[PDB]
């Protein structure tokens, strides 16, 4: 019935792909085997969204792993959980994309792309009507963002009524990976904003910062990062996943949320985090909550949403409490911090609550916002392109790989039109 | 009567410099509807294409 | 060589702030190997700047005071700090070396220490 | 101080009226600019529609 | 409902309210656990007041410490009530005071004052309505003397709307600790008689008097005067802890017993201070009370009562016996005592009975006065201030930190106003 098709790219997009296939077989009773080892009630029903019905009950995943390099399918196949999926979607090339976007695109993202547009359409057509596709990658080197803004066009293409929701990663000049990874961002963020419905933001910097001050962790890796994504995930998609009493979806969240397609990125974030020392005493309650959904410690940007005025907020609860405590929370919200939100837009918070908790916790929230907030690291992000390209450096492989460079005037253009919309929408008078 | 003359001055300077401040004001809310304007109209442009 | 041989066995990683500290060739002249950078008048950048410049202008206009490139800098940073979001908790501002030596830091728990 | 005071405001005052003068010129030009914009950007609208 | 934000400051201070928490825990039945192990009936209606509602019903200490040395945190917690409180709020710097306010104030109150705001307006957003805030710490030093006072002010400017009480610990010329302990307390008065509601006033010397002279210790150590002053203050908030039949509280008290702002010390007191073998003779009456109450023996005043007029009495009981010997008793000593209290007021005494009696005695009463005693201290510490600032030795430490000499030329001339608005109101004739 209602199901969705889930793709992966770059090694980073394949290892948090993986922790949330994990994460979700662990909760909804999944044994490393194939079997069903499950004990609840709503696990049974829906369950064919992420998974497929076969025989003796073994349920597959529903997920295409794309790479370009074949060391990724060996690591991500020795793990616990690696013996489960589809070794057919693990399509993989044989040059490595070196961290370039042209490159990967071009030559690349040619010969390779056929099977998993051959393997995409199978699975679309294997089930009868489907909602949208989700792409977990990141724009961290060739092989996420080189192929991913491809895959989206194409099936955006094919299939315009589907649901383009990603979560790509955000580069930091402070944590920094790539050198040519600004150029890589600049030729992202054009398809990401011509070509995709919805985008979400991740940075790894942040979340560094959160687990190191808040959960106060001896050695953080990215295992942790994987793990709390992950987590992210799940409470995004159990609003249909596990449905409640106040149910919500995808597309009600992307038409709802998102006032231009110009402006479609938002703001991630999960309320319960706390040490491993105070799991055992915390207070769990509406207030608490509301603070740590509001609060830009808990938050997981590289920037401050006090800088702007906040335009839409989603509240997704998952639990048993209430929905008086909710609305009176944002109603007194909304009137003593009225220098936080846009004044021209009354009620700019959403109300969702998962009556379905969740498996080892009892209480969790997400919070999905779209605050004022990324501005900064889009103007950021310009003046560095721009001292970049003013000399042109590291600028002969691309042209050696035969694209031009007036691209790069044309994206370059289009993140001054994109800042500059979003400057004179941050300050969203009344009137004259 | 140096002091006298420049404080008669200083009066006049000032006034006129208020008296800018005004027309400035007056041009940039001008500035902020055509831009508006703008706005709107290229997203109609952007639609239409 | 005349260093290598006086103090016989020295490297150039024997650096400290001494009179003979090889980076005073370029203390004679920093113009040396340098070149002048007036304001120019790139298109490319005046795109924006045109816009930075109309900013403050009308600044200037509300406030009465000349102010440059520069100055409009410093003052619009001035305004933010004192907006209240300084953010003195979290890497928008903190120094690199501001998060090893820092309480959070010592996860070996205070029972350890209770003990000692 | 009588003097230093004197020509301080003397100087900062015509250097300010100078500076409003050209403000305001420069934010004339562009209303004029921006409202030119607006009434061939109505007519491209309204035909592409 | 209507609860009691605490505060902590200095390692006095820190120290003190350790035991405090320790005493009302043995005395309300909470075991070292967290857990409930009380036997009585009032002592869970009220018991929020101090404490908050978790799960489990595992109540959890309010108090915030404030510190800027981590080595009080260590002795604090190693204690067999150290594990019960909430290590969030123990929020402590890297570098100690060297028992300098200035510098305090300055380098270690910038950085570090932003955590313990967000922890206390936390605290007070997590309640519906509150009263006060208590705030246990001394002058001598620059940690409880130099940051109680910048909190309190920060507070006071927040929340105009609220209780502002202090026990700071004044110092003595004959038991001193820190050499520029004139200089502190000096910088320490002034914002005290500025930005304070009301401050009570702890010496140690007359303590260990009163013990070694009455209780007659083998060894008195600082454990004595901490339980000492925690039975003062248990005393004092019985009047809202325990309800009875003639309650008061805290802000009637600061109305009723402070004629004029500049003036809001006080004279704190315990009547049964009784040694070991004199527990078993003792009898348990009016009379005797009222003696140990009236008499400066008995009082913790490094000073003599007697030597000025009585301005405002409270006697606050603890215990079952009734009104009207009160009112007769202190009839009787305003008639025959009539040299030692204003004439110009009568019916300086206000009647304070606790129905409900403490945990572990029978008949308890404590003393809180307001007579003129303290003018020797104050205008001791005038002329030692003089004495130091006419050479102006131990100055180029509190110069190097940046700020001026002037501060003390202020606060002197404040301090020799309040003097002598105090002794011009001592002889409070009736007319000319």
């Amino acid at each position: 019935m209602r199901e969705i098709v889930h793709l992966q790219a770059g090694q980073c997009g394949n290892q948090i792909g993986a922790k949330f296939w994990e994460v979700i077989s662990d909760e909804h009773g999944i044994d490393p085997t194939g079997t069903y080892h499950g004990d609840s009630d709503l696990q049974l029903e829906r369950i064919n969204v992420y998974y497929n019905e076969a025989t003796g009950g073994k349920y597959v995943p529903r997920a295409v792993l794309v790479d370009l390099e074949p060391g990724t399918m060996d690591s991500v196949r020795s793990g616990p959980f690696g013996q489960i999926f589809r070794p057919d979607n693990f399509v993989f090339g044989q040059s490595g994309a070196g961290n370039n976007w042209a490159k990967g695109h071009y030559t690349e993202g040619a010969e390779l792309v056929d099977s998993v547009l051959d393997v995409v359409r199978k699975e679309a057509e294997s089930c009868d009507c489907l909602q949208g596709f989700q792409l977990t990658h990141s724009l961290g080197g060739g092989t996420g963002s080189g192929m991913g803004t491809l895959l989206i066009s194409k099936i955006r293409e094919e299939y315009p009524d589907r649901i383009m929701n990603t979560f790509s990663v955000v580069p930091s000049p402070k944590v920094s990976d790539t050198v040519v990874e600004p150029y890589n961002a600049t030729l992202s963020v054009h398809q990401l904003v011509e070509n995709t419905d919805e985008t979400y933001c991740i940075d790894n910097e942040a979340l560094y910062d959160i687990c190191f001050r808040t959960l106060k962790l001896t050695t953080p890796t990215y295992g942790d990062l994987n793990h709390l994504v992950s987590a992210t995930m799940s409470g995004v998609t159990t609003c249909l996943r596990f449905p409640g009493q106040l149910n919500a979806d995808l597309r009600k969240l992307a038409v709802n949320m998102v006032p231009f397609p110009r402006l479609h990125f938002f703001m991630p974030g999960f309320a319960p985090l706390t040490s491993r020392g105070s799991q055992q005493y915390r207070a769990l309650t509406v207030p608490e909550l509301t603070q740590q959904m509001f609060d830009a410690k808990n938050m997981m940007a590289a920037c401050d949403p006090r800088h702007g005025r906040y335009l839409t907020v989603a509240a997704v609860f998952r639990g048993r409490m209430s929905m008086k405590e909710v609305d009176e929370q944002m109603l007194n919200v909304q009137n003593k911090n009225s220098s936080y939100f846009v004044e021209w837009i009354p009620n700019n918070v959403k109300t969702a609550v998962c009556d379905i908790p969740p498996r080892g916790l009892k209480m969790s929230a997400t919070f999905i916002g779209n605050s004022t907030a990324i501005q900064e690291l889009f103007k950021r992000i310009s003046e560095q392109f721009t001292a970049m390209f003013r000399r042109k450096a590291f600028l002969h492989w691309y042209t050696g790989e035969g694209m031009d460079e007036m691209e790069f005037t044309e994206a370059e253009s289009n993140m001054n039109d994109l800042v500059s919309e979003y400057q004179q929408y941050q300050d969203a008078t009344a009137e004259e | 009567s140096q002091v006298m003359l420049l404080e008669t001055e200083n009066k006049n300077l000032k006034k006129e410099l208020k008296h800018f401040k005004q027309a400035a004001e007056k041009a940039k809310e001008d500035l902020l509807r055509t831009q508006k304007e703008r706005d709107f109209h290229r997203m109609h442009h952007k639609r239409i294409v | 060589l005349k260093h290598s041989n006086k103090k016989g066995n020295a490297f150039i990683e024997h650096y400290d702030p001494k009179e003979y500290d090889p980076f005073y060739m370029s203390k004679e002249d920093p113009n040396f190997l340098k070149v002048i950078m007036p304001p120019f008048r790139d298109p490319l950048k005046k795109a924006q700047y045109d816009q930075d410049d109309e900013k403050r202008t009308l600044l200037q206009c509300e406030t009465g005071k000349i102010y440059t490139m520069k100055e409009f800098k410093e003052i619009e940073k001035a305004q933010l700090h004192s907006r209240f979001p300084s953010i003195s908790n979290s890497r928008q501002s903190m120094t690199p070396n501001g998060w090893l030596k820092v309480p959070m830091s010592y996860i070996e728990s205070e029972f350890c220490k209770k003990s000692r």
